[PDB]
């Protein structure tokens, strides 16, 4: 059994630092150097650099000289990473990746273990909690809709009558409008069981500490 | 530095049809070549190293082949597991990089989507706002086309689009687009149409309504 | 016998190339770049040598020229010196090995680049030390005659000790330290079969990654396969004068043995960098690069 366990999400405004952590249980941390890389937009991965946790030493990506600075406890046996001057295009997910090493007459090298990745969201909002408006109508078929916008930080969690609508509902992906985000479900839903039934939108945004349902109602 | 590109960046396969993804070094590398498989929300796994060499109970019908400059990791007859994207990484040297990915997505007949439109909520044209929303559900392939008209007239600024991932129950694309404008805008403006094209319908897919 | 020649300058050129290119190999691709390969290098390189120097020195010796005892006991011994050297590198590769797939864990922070010099030089120091002996009193000469006046031919059986040349540089020297080495890596071997065989009869891996072992240890058996050939080069030479040494009453050691058996160590220089061409991917793939561009 191995396992790096990395410290979990952080919320940031840019200019201030952060240290991420990386505990490894389940074999000796000192054999191994240890790696951080960043994913940005869930999609494209940037080597960060690395660390050499018997002596503390690093080798850098160029790129991340200086934002970057990798450090280590031996006894609590985690690496750390810490980012300075933060900024936007910081917000990513890094993660901590156990490198791995042997002789086939050349060095063999690869990224034997990884952490679960933490996230690291930076920006100057301030923490706003949600308008929910309920998006009714105006066939066989009816899809109600729900829209949850200008909220800072995320998550929402967005359900329709309490779970108890399970099929036929789209949340969708949010998305930045200048400084807050804006997220919009769906449900479609045999005509037969709306209006006739009721249905309800349930959008909680801890942050904020909020709950709210809006029933969705015909218009005029 | 050494700069890693692959091939192509996105790919959509049936089970059980066999996949080749490539990616090629801006420098000769040898083998110092390893490919990484990173499951949606999941953190990237070890796939082969020395870019021939398979990792730890990974099943055999995963390959690595190429040396050099040029290297390829092939799936023999796919399975349902393997859907994710593959990241390729160079161990050349003293400073590391990855692949762009590539994201394989499983095929599935076309599918025409549903279209409704909905007009801002009285309770947020109360705050002073006005958003029309759009939902697009249920279609493949994931190539779809929004305009918006109001008044006849076409509108792009305020507009903002959202695309789900291929769904987990018929694996298809859905997405919301929402064009938002002031209470103050909104109220000069009688029609509002949301018109989709794609590839399944010859004729835009058309969603309109008239304030009041 | 003017093929004996032949042969010899035939292996001389042969052995220069080859071990420049393992040299040129590992100065070029960054991954060859590693401990176990400096032991490699001075393993090429006091290979060099023996084309640059050592032959030419033995095809020289084949005449009987006249010379200084002390200046004379320069030019037999100096292959001494290399095989010698030889010796102390391949016993430190093995080491190496071993330490690096018996004790995984320790490795990375016990052998490193720095301890490693420290390794080669010493074994230089100790190689010339023990190599040239015969140079530090050792002597069996002062005590075909038109040479005289100061200058004594140059033979091997009467200048160099077959005293010292079966006892101390075969028993003590070489005997010695391949019996260590064939230990050594079948400690390795028969350690690896079980670590390989105990991730069998239990699930899941770890703690060591089972593919990642038989890949260490698959470059091991390559590099043991060296130190064999080695035995096999230098062995005969040996076996041939502890039947003449024994016997400095039996009879001596016919002509087409001999040279045949000095040739046949003269080989050893040249078979390594084949031998690593086709038993491993990374040389052969920067030899392959190397000749079809700098040679093309
Ligand atoms: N004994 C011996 N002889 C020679 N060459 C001399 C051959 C010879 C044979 C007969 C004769 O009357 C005069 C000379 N080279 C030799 N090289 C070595 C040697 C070096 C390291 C280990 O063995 N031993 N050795």
């Amino acid at each position: 059994e191995v396992q790096l366990q990395q410290s979990g999400a952080e919320l940031v405004k840019p200019g201030s630092s952060v240290k991420i952590s990386c505990k490894t249980s389940g074999d000796s941390f000192t054999a191994y150097n240890m790696n951080w890389v960043k994913q940005s937009h869930g999609k494209s991965l940037e080597w960060i650099g690395n660390i050499n946790p018997y002596y503390g030493s690093t080798r850098y990506n160029q790129k991340f000289k200086g934002k970057a600075t990798l450090t280590v406890d031996k006894s609590s046996s985690t690496a750390y990473i810490q980012l300075n001057s933060l900024t936007s295009e910081d917000s990513a997910v890094y993660y901590c990746a156990r490198e791995g090493n042997y002789y086939d007459g050349g060095s063999v090298r690869y990224f034997d273990y990884w952490g679960q990745g933490t996230t690291l969201t930076v920006s100057s909002a301030k923490t706003t909690a949600p308008s929910v408006y309920p998006l009714a109508p105006v066939g066989s078929s009816v899809t109600l809709g729900c829209l949850v916008k200008g909220y800072f930080p995320e998550p929402v969690t967005l359900t329709w009558n309490s779970g108890s609508l399970s099929s036929g509902v789209h949340t969708f992906p949010a998305v930045l409008q200048s400084d807050l985000y804006t997220l919009s479900s769906s449900v479609t839903v045999t005509s037969s069981t709306w209006p006739s039934q009721s249905i309800t939108c349930n959008v909680a945004h801890p942050a904020s500490s909020t709950k709210v349902d809006k029933k969705i109602e015909p218009r005029g | 530095d050494i700069v890693m590109t692959q091939s192509p960046a996105s790919l959509s396969a049936s089970v059980g049809d066999t996949v080749t993804i490539t990616c090629r070094a801006s420098e000769f590398i040898y083998s110092s070549l390893t490919w990484y498989q990173q499951k949606q929300g999941g953190s990237p796994q070890l796939l082969v190293y020395a870019a021939t060499n398979l990792a730890d109970a990974v099943p055999s019908r995963f390959s690595g082949s190429g040396s050099g400059t040029q290297f390829s990791l092939k799936i023999n007859r796919l399975q349902p597991e393997d859907f994710g994207t593959y990241y390729c990484q160079h161990f050349y040297g003293s400073t590391w990089a990855f692949g762009g990915g590539t994201k394989l997505e499983i095929k599935r007949a076309d599918a025409a989507p549903t279209v409704s439109i909905f007009p801002p909520s009285s309770e947020q044209l109360t705050s002073g706002g006005a958003s029309v929303v759009c939902f697009l559900n249920n279609f493949y392939p994931k190539d779809i086309n929004v305009k918006w008209k109001i008044d006849g007239s076409e509108r792009q600024n305020g507009v903002l689009n959202s695309w789900t991932d291929q769904d987990s129950k018929d694996s298809t694309y859905s997405m919301s687009s929402t064009l938002t404008l002031t209470k103050d805008e909104y109220e000069r403006h009688n029609s509002y149409t949301c018109e989709a094209t794609h590839k399944t319908s010859t004729s835009p897919i058309v969603k309109s309504f008239n304030r009041n | 016998s003017s093929v004996y020649i032949t042969v010899e300058l035939a292996i001389a050129v042969l052995a220069i190339l080859g071990n420049v290119l393992v040299c040129w190999a590992v100065w070029l691709n960054s991954n060859l770049q590693n401990v176990t390969n400096y032991f490699v290098v001075s393993l090429a390189a006091a290979d060099i040598a023996v084309g640059v120097l050592a032959i030419p020195f033995a095809i020289t010796i084949s005449t009987g020229f006249c010379a200084a005892c002390h200046g004379c006991l320069f030019i037999a011994c100096f292959v001494l010196v290399l095989t010698q050297s030889s010796i102390f590198s391949l016993l430190a590769i093995a080491i190496d090995r071993y330490i690096a797939i018996r004790i995984p864990l320790r490795y990375n922070g016990l052998v490193t680049g720095t301890r490693a010099k420290g390794i080669i030089a010493i074994c230089w120091v100790l190689s010339f030390a023990i190599g040239l002996t015969p140079m530090l009193g050792w002597n069996n000469c002062g005590q075909s005659q038109g040479c005289g006046e100061g200058q004594v031919a140059c033979l091997f059986e009467d200048v160099v000790p077959m005293n010292y040349m079966v006892y101390f540089n075969f028993f003590a020297c070489v005997l010695v330290p391949l019996l260590l080495m064939l230990g050594v890596y079948l400690r390795i071997f028969l350690a690896a079969r079980r670590q390989l065989k105990q991730m069998e009869s239990q699930p899941l891996p770890g703690e060591r990654a089972r593919s990642t072992l038989q890949k260490e240890v698959h470059a091991a058996k390559s590099l043991a396969i060296i130190v064999g050939l080695f035995a096999l080069c230098w062995l005969p030479l040996h076996i041939i004068n502890c039947f003449t040494f024994f016997c400095p009453d039996c009879s001596h050691a016919p002509l087409w043995l001999m040279y045949l058996a000095i040739v046949l160590s003269h080989t050893n220089s040249v078979v390594n960098p084949f031998i690593y061409a086709y038993r491993i991917r990374e040389f052969r793939q920067t030899f392959r690069k190397i000749i079809r561009s700098h040679v093309l």
